[PDB]
């Protein structure tokens, strides 16, 4: 980098390196500490978390717990198994994470015959998120996961007071359709870039909260998980990767680039 | 290689030092405004000077960013006024740029003499895509270093579309 700027031997000699799963900013250490460690007299009772993560574009949730050898999964769902239940398009919004966390609540409680907390992660809390969609539907779901309702759309700031005609419409995708709605005279533009596939399989708004609605039903009444069927066996997935990870060397391979490279770079060319 | 490592603008930050709060500053809080449409920012003074007649926290300037299309043109709008010409230095090692302008009428803007005249400082951040490496909450990086913005890099940026000139040596 910058000539001036550079590191001394003893910056780095004395450099204390954060954990790893810090340096990686995935971890809340501070957070971590208080969502897992346990009443010391409540002995190996394991305190479950469910995580609810986005990434761009699949919602994840697990119920994990912690061991000192690693953390572990009871139950995971993917908000990508959704098209099991009849849900194929915004599988990143609000109703995708209602829904993925009805299914979470669903799967687990099933292979149970249950107190639970949300690890949000590195989430901001803003009213209206959808991390806290999750948790809706995991509570809804028959979870027992304790929380409050002011992070739920259609809280009211200025009065201590939920609008639920509001929270039902997002659990369904209301806000979507009166989107998909109001595009559909103010601008077909952009409601066929956006919007294309609704299009494409015949669904325009009005029928969103039916989708929605019947993938509840679909979800109770079959939440066991169906794995992927595959394809290719753990031996060969792994065969074609390694035809593109390099391998190392021997010291005996460097010894001869560098003696190589004092008879090239240096006996006068 | 280039593709998708272009050469947006990050933003544009107008600034107005005034050595004092009240209405002197509140005009040209005003001319940052309008100019911008964005409510703008107040900067306190970090300590007491004196020979400069402030104290700590006075409120001494104000200063406003702008992002995408509004900040093409206002850059334009007072690059113009610089005759297309800035300097060598202006440019920053990181690859930004800059200049001043007194008179903020040069640009568009009338005068209204219940406002005054005054300079402003114009600062250009540039970037390429995936700057939100760097910036976001998770997984907060730093950016490969044949993506970084440079010197080199920008000015022939901004020799090329403008067509402006660089000038010294």
């Amino acid at each position: 980098a910058f000539q001036k700027d550079a590191k001394s031997s003893a910056y780095s000699s004395r450099f204390q390196t954060p954990f790893r799963r810090r340096r990686e900013g995935k971890t809340d250490y501070y957070q971590r500490k208080r969502l897992v460690t346990q009443h010391k007299a409540k002995y190996n009772t394991p305190k479950y978390r469910l995580v609810v993560r986005f990434t761009n574009k699949d919602i994840i949730c697990q119920i994990i717990s912690s061991t000192i050898t690693g953390d572990v999964v009871l139950a995971a769902a993917y908000s990508h198994e959704l098209p099991r239940y009849g849900i194929t398009h915004g599988l990143t919004n609000w109703a995708a994470a209602y829904a993925t966390g009805l299914l979470i609540a669903r799967r687990t409680l099933q292979k149970l015959g249950f107190k639970v907390f949300l690890d949000i992660g590195l989430q901001r809390t803003t009213t209206g998120a959808r991390v806290f969609g999750a948790l809706k539907g995991a509570s809804d779901g028959g979870l027992y996961v304790p929380h409050s309702e002011n992070r739920f759309p259609g809280w009211d700031f200025e009065t201590e007071e939920i609008d639920p005609e509001l929270l039902r419409s997002y659990i369904f995708g209301g806000h979507v359709s009166q989107y998909m709605e109001e595009l559909a005279d103010d601008d077909e533009e952009r409601f066929s870039e956006l919007f294309k596939g609704y299009l494409a399989d015949d669904i325009d708004a009005d029928s969103l909260e039916d989708i929605y609605t019947s993938a509840h039903e679909a979800i109770r009444a079959d939440p066991a998980f169906k794995p992927t069927e595959k394809k290719f066996t753990k031996e060969q997935y792994a065969a074609e990767s390694k035809k593109y990870r390099q391998t190392k060397l021997s010291k005996e391979e460097r010894a001869a680039r560098v003696a190589a490279k004092i008879a090239a770079l240096a006996g006068q060319q | 290689q280039n593709p998708m490592r272009d050469l947006k603008i990050e933003k544009l930050v107008l600034n107005i030092s005034v050595g004092e709060s009240g209405d002197r500053l509140t005009r040209a809080s005003k001319v940052l405004e309008q100019l911008s449409g964005q409510t703008p920012v107040q900067s306190k003074a970090r300590y007491t000077v004196r020979t400069f007649g402030i104290r700590r926290n006075e409120k001494i300037a104000v200063h406003v960013t702008v992002r995408g299309p509004k900040a093409e043109e206002i850059l334009e709008r007072g690059l113009k006024v610089k005759e297309y010409q800035l300097r060598d230095r202006n440019f920053s090692a990181t690859g930004n740029f800059g200049f001043g302008i007194d008179e903020h009428i040069d640009l568009g803007i009338k005068y209204d003499p219940s406002i005054g005249i005054f300079g402003m400082d114009f600062y250009v951040v540039m970037n390429r895509p995936g700057a939100r490496v760097t910036r976001r909450k998770r997984c907060k990086g730093t950016v490969g270093n044949s993506h970084k913005t440079t010197k080199e890099d920008t000015v022939s940026w901004f020799k090329q579309k403008y067509d402006a000139d660089v000038l010294d040596k």
